[PDB]
RNA sequence: GGAGGUCAACAUCAAGAACUGUGGGCCUUUGCCUAUAGAACUUAUAACGAACAUGGUUCUUGCCUUUUACCAGAAC
């Protein structure tokens, strides 16, 4: 609980202290506006992702862009860290989600379903793994292995 | 080159060659340097072609 | 004959068969996870 | 109620080995060598006669 | 030149004997112990 | 390790529940059959 | 079979050994 | 130890001469193999081959013959001959073995080319697949080894 | 018997003799990949074979009779193989025996053992369906006869009856005066193909008549695969064949299936 | 198992590419296919080979060569 | 049985100046303390290589219409 990271629609991201409100510093890397940023539990590490088609990891240790994931049509809107398996789940203007595994940089499981974007993506650790809500008015329980709605 | 080392690979232990003799399409044998030469000129000539 | 109207869904691209050309960015790199404590 | 314990290591036992499969079926399909490093009758027919 | 084709090794050079290296005069005295192994391909394949 | 942890159960439970609770987990765990 | 059986038998072949053709 | 006859080579030993002219008619027949005869059907071709092989072979049986049978030549010949690739070193080897005698190659007693299991058809005595062949009364589909041209290499045949 | 049975099959044509490969300068130059000619475009490139079978003179037995082989050779169906009797195919005119042995695989694929595609050809080429049963061949380019206008159409009909007849058990045959195609019909989908890869591209008339030495000039026939017929008269007769065989294997349908219970 | 590799005779090889040199026949459309495949390990083959380069004072060196 | 092989497979090779096994005591297996046996290869002007290439990302420059191809430093 020592700090924030804050994206931007400046494209920058600032480490603001939770205590005193004091900024830390300034992570920068995005061409385009940030719309999620996601730091893990397990890890060390910040996963942010933005308008400019790209899912950029974080090392939080050295303060440098690690790995960066690839593969989606359009701006990613969201960013979910799935707890207990080493995954990302992400998701924007492409409607659909794509789940990352973290360590390979593969888009391991795409999950097709909404008819429009997807705008808010959450993950849990029992059945359905990932939620899904996007502006087809529309929220999917999903159901992985199998790779469809729940 | 003495500033920026590299420290190699472990598990490189598999290499193109112990892994290309090893099927049924490659076979050995010995022969003059100067004919491998004009071997290797000709498979390449006909590769580009 | 101009603008967007719409988005390409992902979902099109989830059914065709894949190429497998190497590219070079996913050339394997940083090939061990950190964890926490 | 929240989802226990012992029966969300049992999703992430299943889902983990599961995308291992996918995963290891890639690396192994890609046109490197070097990728194949960070890696049964099984039919009985019709009656199985 | 380009035209010509490559000559293939099988006729035109298998027959026609190598026609000596550089190797040196060397001495019989002095270099006595290395005179005879020195030019060979691999030196010393052959010795226990 | 839990009472409610070596049952594998979740966590006001009256004298009934408590009955019940106990025939619910016989019935799957009896020892018994395993 | 039998030892005389077969060394009488290959000669049978036309060519000596191996590519000799049986037939 | 190249087949040339580059300064480096020790000059031939004594028995040498005698055998000289038995040994030019393999070369100068390996030569005309060689001269690229064009063909188009499959079966020429590797038939091309196979003639290839089965002088090479003739040639290391005249020689084995010549050792290791009537010990007509001398032991210094003979290594120099083997130096001199006159002949093939792991295939007598084989030939001295005890089941081997007749052997076509070292291709044919390879087990791990072969898809399953090992050792060509060409391996196996006339006499079994006559047999099996006389369950089927199909006769025996089975002309040459694909390698080489064999016919029986086992040596009871 | 007499006559295939015992006298083993004979060379057709010495390898030496075969023709070469590189068909010749359909273009400027040549192509190594596909096998083919460059830029331009030559007069359209087809031509009569310089070869052709003579049914009881060459076929004899071979190596695939003892070895059981069930597929054809189709270098003999064009009578060029140049293998003889150390060829791996059957060299001889389909039986109603060894149609016996193909019956299982002949759904698949033809009698020289080569699969068949779906959807037949823009053309009605090569090969054909493994949809339909398709026993008809279409025969046309009758100008492979050259220029040689004759008495009457029963010049086409007697010849093309004396050509086809011999290649297998032919139902029925009708030359058409009107446009130049004949259409021949066989009892077996294998003598069919079989007929196809043997005649196509051929000549006509005597072994000598008046141009017979001038023959190799020509264009050479076509032979395709058949339509339907439109005409109702055999459209009946095809609706009506098709019942009774329905009906005929209806029985074993209630036999095996009796046996089942 | 295991038994090593098989050394053969130099002929054979020199039959082989001495055959496909003048390659037009249908045979040849898996060849062909291979030769392709064949150029993306070349300039390792281009290595091996310039790497073993003969040097003034030997006259003729003799290799090891493994050929598809 | 000895010598070998331009043979293969499987292990292992960058770290608390650092390995493994075993005996005993405490906590409650881990872990700590104590006793004992054996430690191939690689390391101090630091490393398997007495040798020396390329690529990716991210910064700083340099050429300078733009992209490949590049200039020369750094970190990973
Ligand atoms: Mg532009
Ligand atoms: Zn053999
Ligand atoms: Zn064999
Ligand atoms: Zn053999
Ligand atoms: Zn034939």
């Amino acid at each position: 609980n020592e700090w924030f990271i804050t994206g931007s629609n400046d494209t920058t991201m600032k480490v603001w202290d939770l205590a005193t409100g004091k900024l830390k510093t300034t992570l920068a890397g995005h061409v385009m506006t940030v719309r999620d940023v996601a730091v893990s539990d397990r890890h060390p590490y910040l996963f942010s992702v933005s308008e400019d088609k790209t899912v950029k990891c974080w090392d939080l240790e050295k303060n440098q862009i690690i790995r960066d994931y690839y593969g989606h049509l359009s701006g990613v809107r969201t960013v979910s860290i799935h707890p207990t398996l080493d995954l990302i789940a992400t998701a924007g203007r492409d409607s659909v989600i794509k789940l990352w595994d973290m360590r390979t940089r593969i888009p391991v499981i795409t999950l097709v379903g909404h008819k429009g974007p997807i705008n808010q993506v959450q993950c849990t650790p029992v059945d359905p793994q990932v939620v899904s809500s996007s502006t087809d008015a529309t929220v999917r329980l999903w159901d992985v292995v199998a790779g469809k709605t729940m | 080159n003495e500033l920026h080392p590299t420290l190699p690979t472990n598990h490189n232990k598999t290499k193109l060659l112990k892994s290309l003799k090893n099927t049924k399409y490659f076979q050995q044998t010995t022969i003059d340097w100067v004919e491998a030469g004009l071997q290797l000129c000709r498979q390449g000539h006909n590769m580009l072609n | 004959h101009r603008p967007q109207l719409e988005a390409r869904s992902g979902a099109k691209a989830a059914a065709y068969t894949p190429t497998g050309i190497e590219h070079a960015r996913l050339l394997p790199g940083h090939t061990t996870l950190k964890y926490r404590k | 109620p929240l989802p226990t314990k012992a029966e969300i290591q049992e999703c992430t036992a299943r889902t983990k080995s599961y995308i291992q499969r996918l995963v290891n079926a890639k690396l192994a399909n890609s046109n490197n060598r070097a990728s194949s490093r960070y890696v049964a009758p099984a039919n009985l027919l019709l009656n199985n006669s | 030149d380009d035209d010509e084709p490559p000559l293939s090794y099988e006729q035109h050079i298998e027959n026609i004997e190598p026609l000596d290296p550089i190797n040196l005069p060397l001495d019989s005295q002095d270099d006595e112990y290395v005179k005879d192994w020195l030019y060979d391909s691999r030196p010393l394949e052959e010795d226990s | 390790l839990n009472l409610y942890d070596v049952l594998e159960l979740p966590t006001y439970d009256d004298l009934p529940q408590i009955k019940r609770k106990y025939r619910t987990l016989a019935l799957k765990y009896h020892p018994d059959k395993h | 079979f039998t030892k005389s059986e077969l060394k009488r038998r290959r000669k049978t072949r036309k060519g000596d050994g191996p590519w000799g053709s049986w037939s | 130890m190249p087949r040339i006859k580059t300064r480096r080579s020790k000059p031939a030993p004594d028995g040498f001469e005698k055998i000289k002219p038995t040994l030019t008619d393999f070369e100068i027949q390996l030569r005309d193999a060689q001269k690229d005869k064009s063909s188009k059907l499959a079966a020429k071709s590797n038939e091309q081959l196979w003639e290839i092989m089965q002088l090479h072979h003739q040639r290391s049986r005249y020689i084995y013959t010549l050792y290791y049978k009537r010990k007509a030549i001398s032991k210094d010949l003979y290594d120099w001959l083997i130096k001199e690739k006159y002949a093939d070193k792991l295939l007598i080897a084989k030939w001295r073995k005890t089941g081997y005698e007749k052997l076509c190659c070292l291709r044919c007693i390879q087990k791990n080319e072969t898809n399953n299991g090992s050792t060509c058809i060409c391996r196996v005595p006339r006499a079994q697949l006559e047999e099996e062949a006389r369950k089927k009364g199909t006769q025996v589909s089975f002309h040459q080894c694909v390698h080489c041209g064999c016919r029986g290499c086992a040596s009871t045949d | 018997m007499t006559s295939w049975r015992d006298k083993s099959a004979k060379v057709q044509v010495k390898e030496s003799e075969l023709p070469s490969s590189i068909p010749a300068q359909t273009g400027l130059t040549f192509n190594i990949w596909y096998n083919k000619w460059s830029q331009g475009f030559a007069g359209n490139t087809r031509f009569v074979s310089p070869f052709a079978l003579q049914p009881q003179l060459h076929s004899g037995k071979t190596r695939g009779d003892n070895d059981g082989q069930l597929f054809f050779c189709l270098f003999f169906a064009k009578g060029m193989c140049c293998l003889g009797p150390k060829c791996e195919y059957l060299h001889h005119i389909p039986d109603e025996e060894d149609i016996g042995k193909l019956a299982l695989r002949t759904e698949v694929l033809d009698c020289f053992g080569r699969e068949k595609f779906a959807d037949y050809r823009e053309d009605m080429g090569g090969i054909g369906s493994f949809r339909k049963k398709n026993k008809t061949l279409y025969v046309g380019g009758i100008d492979g006869a050259l220029n040689s206008k004759h008495l009457k159409p029963a010049q086409i009909e007697s010849r093309i009856r004396f050509v086809f007849s011999r290649l297998g058990d032919i139902d029925r045959i009708r030359y058409v005066e009107s446009k130049n195609c004949g259409f021949v019909k066989f009892k077996y989908q294998a003598n069919a193909e079989f007929a196809k890869e043997a005649m196509s591209n051929q000549t006509l008339l005597l072994p000598s008549d008046k141009e017979w030495d001038d023959r190799r000039e020509g264009t050479g026939l076509l032979v395709k695969w058949a339509n339907e017929d439109p005409d109702p008269a055999a459209q009946k007769r095809l609706q009506e064949e098709l019942k009774l065989e329905s009906l005929n294997m209806m029985v074993h349908l209630i036999n095996n299936n009796t046996n089942s219970a | 198992l295991y038994t090593p590799k098989a050394e053969m005779p130099p002929e054979h090889l020199r039959k082989i590419i001495n055959t496909h040199s003048d390659m037009a026949s249908k045979m040849y459309n898996t060849d062909k296919k291979a030769f392709l495949g064949a150029l993306k390990y070349l300039p390792h083959a281009i290595l091996k080979l310039l790497e073993n380069m003969p040097h003034p004072w030997e006259q003729a060196k003799e290799v090891k060569v493994l050929y598809h």
